[PDB]
């Protein structure tokens, strides 16, 4: 309920 | 927008999400072949990855629950019916809902 917790932020992790 | 503004650990969380919102569009989107932008790629896969799913929303696949997730966000941000992303569409066609593909 009210937005699901985004693991896929995670998973595609942008670092420089 | 800036100024004074404080990024807690929570809306660095929804800054990273937005991130990965642009980054599911983007991918969505990407009519760019030559583009070999590392979230791009990374992202069109797990974009990809949704469309030949079947425990997307059955309570089952993390990948696209998540893409689920960072395409809501965007789906009330959005207004394009026609939107690239693939999730988007799903959810702000159903509102109501969230499972893709009923
Ligand atoms: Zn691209
Ligand atoms: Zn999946
Ligand atoms: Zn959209």
């Amino acid at each position: 309920g009210m937005y699901p917790d985004p693991g896929l932020l995670s998973y595609i992790n942008e670092l420089c | 927008s800036g100024g004074r503004a404080t990024q807690s650990p929570g809306d660095s969380r929804r800054l990273s999400i937005q991130r990965a919102i642009q980054s599911l569009v983007h991918a969505a989107q990407c009519r760019n072949a030559n583009c070999s932008l590392p979230s791009c790629q990374k992202m069109k896969r797990v974009v990809q990855h949704t469309k030949g799913c079947k425990r997307k929303t059955n309570g089952g696949c993390p990948i696209c629950k998540q893409l689920i997730a960072l395409a809501a966000y965007h789906a009330k941000h959005c207004q394009e019916n026609k939107c690239p992303v693939p999730f988007c569409l799903n959810i702000k066609q159903k509102g109501s809902e969230f499972p893709a593909g009923n």
